[PDB]
RNA sequence: GUGUAAGUGCACAAGGGAGCUUGACUGCGAGACGGACAUGUCGAGCAGGGACGAAAGUCGGGACUAGUGAUCCGGCACCUCU
RNA sequence: CUACAACUUGGUAUUGGUGCUCGAUACGGUUUGUGUAGGAUAGGUGGGAGACUGUGAAGCUCACACGCCAGUGUGGGUGGAGUCGUUGUUGAAAUACCACUCUGAUCGUAUUGGGCCUCUAACCUCGGACCGUAUAUCCGGUUCAGGGACAGUGCCUGGUGGGU
RNA sequence: CCGGUGCUGGAAGGUUAAGAGGACCCGUUAACUCCCUUUGGGGGUGAAGCGGAGAAUUUAAGCCCCAGUAAACGGCGGUGGUA
RNA sequence: ACAGGCGUAGUCGAUGGACAACGGGUUGAUAUUCCCGUACCCGUGUAUGUGCGUCCAUGAUGAAUCAGCGGUACUAACCAUCCAAAACCACCGUGACCGCACCUUUCGGGGUGUGGCGUUGGUGGGGCUGCAUGGGACCUUCGUUGGUAGUAGUCAAGCGAUGG
RNA sequence: UUUGAAGAAUGAGCCUGCGAGUCAGGGACAUGUCGCGAGGUUAACCCGGGUGGGGUAGCCGCAGCGAAAGCGAGUCUGAAUAGGGCGUAUCCACACAAGAGUGUGUGGUGUAGUGGUGUGUUCUGGACCCGAAGCGGAGUGAUCUACCCAUGGCCAGGGUGAAGCGCGGGUAAGACCGCGUGGAGGCCCGAACCCACUUAGGUUGAAGACUGAGGGGAUGAGCUGUGGGUAGGGGUGAAAGGCCAA
RNA sequence: GAGCCCGGUACGUGAAAACCCGACGUCUGUCUUGAUGGUGUUCCCGAGUAGCAGCGGGCCCGUGGAAUCUGCUGUGAAUCUG
RNA sequence: GUCAACCGAGCGUUGAUCCGAGGAUGUCCGAAUGGGGAAACCCGGCACGAGUGAUGUCGUGUCACCAGGCGCUGAAUAUAUAGGCGUCUGGGGGGAACGCGGGGAAGUGAAACAUCUCAGUACCCGUAGGAAGAGAAAACAAAAUGUGAUUCCGUGAGUAGUGGCGAGCGAAAGCGGAGGAUGGCUAAACCGUAUGCAUGUGAUACCGGGUAGGGGUUGUGUGUGCGGGGUUGUGGGACCUAUCUU
């Protein structure tokens, strides 16, 4: 729920700041959602993981 | 995301209208139901959305219409023009579900949509005379024969 | 008796009263006191512009010594700086 | 003391449709305007010497509204040929007519969000049934049956936080 | 004994984040409006655009608030006289 | 995120399950192992008969069909039914709200709605009928009986599971 | 090491080996010595089997004051030639004003730095040497011990006599009471087995936790073999901060 | 304690074969169906990218007036008077 | 051969022992890969041989998983996908340092400590190479008619700055050098062609002119692939259109 199947999106890593300016580590989770990708009109769906943005850029069909 | 839609759906339009609309609803429900394409280029979508509106209302049948398609398809055979080879009788190309339904429409009549011919079945990648089943219904089926003559 | 602790002072008054007024200033300051350093204290006098006084003159807060907090960081106003 | 895990709140993305229901601005309009000199509840204004009329006015019987119960605006029937102009007032003329219009209540065209009832296609099911499959309470796929744009999960954010 | 601290239940108010809102103000300059000198510089206004700070209106839990709870953690007082 | 965490199918894992040897003697050292006597348990080949079969033939006569009956049987529906699907009505209760009744605060307020509806809603009623439910049972399908050839199948030694 | 130790304050049994202010940098300051000298010098790099030759990019000195614009032997503050601050290497002569401490002018004298390198302190480095309890990263461990899982094994001997059942009494049936079979139990006494309450010995031991006498349980929440599992801010814990290879 | 005893040094010589560097050709591809210089307009010049916003990283720069570079979540443009 | 000799035996001028280069053999474990496993020891299948009267037995091959090609097949299910087959090529593990991209502490200094430092260090992960990374301006610069890809040294500089302005941290521009390739190729707009999905007023349309024939370089679209076309900042290039032309 971290790794995109298609475009490789990685979680970004970095310090979460405190009001005392405590740096504390962190990560940055792609949004990566479930979809059913019809790889072909015909219509067998198969699950995959796909990010919000190859979401939106329609790199994944739900037909 | 703007969509030319195919068929008539309420309180949206009618064919051929450009209509913009949340990514949501194209994405799920309009475009993967076939109720539209996506307004991409006029001269394409426009005479793509003609196309598929006539198809669709051409290519509908009932139980009715299966029981008559299914009388309709004893006809004569049908020929296939494809390119291939004489020395060896194996084709260069392809058959596709649209050159047997063109096929078809062109000579006997009946309109059929790609959707129903079981081609890779019959395994006609050869020169000869092939039968092709063709179902119509969940029920019903057909059978029609094809006879492929190499170019 | 001296606004206020104690001491040093003050009757020549620094104690009591009256009239005017804002020096409870600006720019400086020879020479000193005291100090590990940082602070702290006195300063005649010069210039500008004033107050009281006829004038000489006195006035850079209070009879004196306590009533206070370095630096960093930041606020406000002015400046002929970048 | 300062932090963090964990739990929890809300916004937004994944996340869609039809309905009511509002709240804002824009549009096609009406409405209302209690200084006095008065035909009198004086919009300031530009066009202003002529407009509404029988595709049916003055005058009455009623409906509804506000009401400062001083009266207006308006629907119908009735009626039938007028109300009107500098008309003299008044800084300001006509309720003859035309154009935007504001103090303010209204409806229909847009947009925007808010609340609510719904729907199925996103999403979910450790619910059933089939297939991969000879063996499989794994897993995936098709389909049925239920939820359903909620929940879950990213990003932002307020809480609780000796649990570390 | 339900005041304290918890827990459970209820929001009518008050406070309260992000996200929505962008009134007003400032930076810049198209165009002006004044000028002062003699081989161009000094004052004011300043639309549109691009920016900087940004207010009013909105908003959830929580907390303030009202009840119940002690086989919940807990509490169960002093002085004077008086046959 | 990476490293890796679990785990299906399987494949390992005796401390368990299944499986056929006992007594005597001998060397300087081994013996249920060597030797002596007598057994037991898996396989292989040869030969001898017994000894049933496949073709051949025996038994192979006889099973399937054509139909009828008689109702499984979606279909339409009926016998219709468990519940009350859904609305109806009312009583109670009161969502807001409207004057007012009450508690009222000492008296007034003010809220509530003890009121009007109505519906936060609840409780009950009967029908509307629904829900699902079969059957009786119709085509269909099949069982039985009546023929259709003791005719077409079948069928016979022996091994027989990775399955029950 | 102490105000003070022969000290009854610390250390050393003896001998022989070994064992503590070092190095890097064009570093900083100071001080010697050498080269050049209003100049000194190169770094990187190139050419030479070398220690030699080249290399002007830079650095230090050569003018200061001021926050800065800037000005310049002056400059800043300031309304000020009006004083003050910093500066004009220093010295000498002469004049002019003061004797609130001397000042201003003219003239002469003229200004010394920088590259090696020796030494002393110092900066960044472990920085004179030896020494913790503990802190983080990655791994190893349940063959000892705690708990659990699968499958086996063991518990001499002797007592007490539950429920049930039967007989008799009892009754209307009961309740219940006597006598027979039966043999239950975190039951009893007691060896194997498992523990560890008291005492004595041991205490440079036989033993880094034992021995001799007595002692508790000993058919159960029992003891034990085999194989397996749980891992460090974690496990396990009939709970003591116990156990996790003395 | 060796230039003159030995192995050697100075200085020369040595490759059948394998490998490595070159070099000359077979071979491979390309230009010649092609170039040079001139005039006035429409099309193209890298998209969920750039930019903006929230939270971070890192730059001399510790969020500061905070530019340029960059990660995650949203929002999301122009094609040269850009 | 050797510690390392002693015995017994032999080779060598017909060239031994020795040294170099290329071959053959190379048991078993190990990524270990037929299955298994307590690494170096148990059990096999298939084909071809060898061997017994036949089972037993012995050799030579071959049999793991995953990825990617390729051909057949296409479940529930209809298109078809998953999946199943057969076959070819690859991986897997090791290595001292150096590279690149991720994750990332604490002791310590701050005379305490949380911001900060230690430090992006130790360690961990993924990966190549003989080197890697970077590289051909959406760059510096400051009005000079300047530089002209990257990388690596010396300076700039312990400066500008940054910092509980504490401890500390710390550039770049420019200038001097090493190397020479200020190197190359694409995508778009246009054409041609091959297609896949559509359709067709299926005709007066598709090619430059004219003559005519025709009814598909499909009439029109579109997407994909492939050949020309172009690689630029004084903007370049496509279309358009003038002059010469090996």
């Amino acid at each position: 729920a971290a790794v995109c199947d298609i475009c490789g999106k990685g979680p970004g890593f970095g310090k979460s700041v405190s009001h005392s300016h405590r740096r504390t580590s962190r990560r940055w989770n792609p949004n990566i959602q479930p979809v059913r990708a019809v790889t072909r009109p015909g219509g067998n769906k198969q699950r995959i993981n796909a990010c919000t943005s190859c979401i939106k850029a329609g790199k994944v069909s739900r037909a | 995301m703007k969509l030319i839609l195919t068929a008539e759906v309420e309180h949206l339009g009618a064919a051929g209208d450009t209509v913009e609309v949340k990514d949501g609803y194209g994405r799920n429900y309009l475009l993967p139901r076939g109720l539209a394409i996506v307004a991409s280029r006029g001269a394409e979508r426009q005479a793509e959305e003609i196309r598929r509106a006539r198809e669709s209302k051409v290519i509908r049948d009932i139980e009715h219409a299966n029981e008559l398609k299914t009388a309709l398809e004893g006809l004569g055979d049908v020929t296939l023009s494809v390119n291939a080879a004489g020395d060896t009788g194996k084709l260069f190309g392809s058959v596709t579900a649209a050159d047997v339904v063109n096929a078809i429409k062109k000579a006997g009549g009946p309109n059929l949509d790609k959707r129903t011919v079981q081609l890779a079945k019959a395994h006609i990648k050869s020169v000869g005379t092939h039968p092709v089943t063709v179902k119509l219904h969940t029920g019903v089926e057909a059978k029609v024969s094809l006879n492929v003559v190499a170019q």
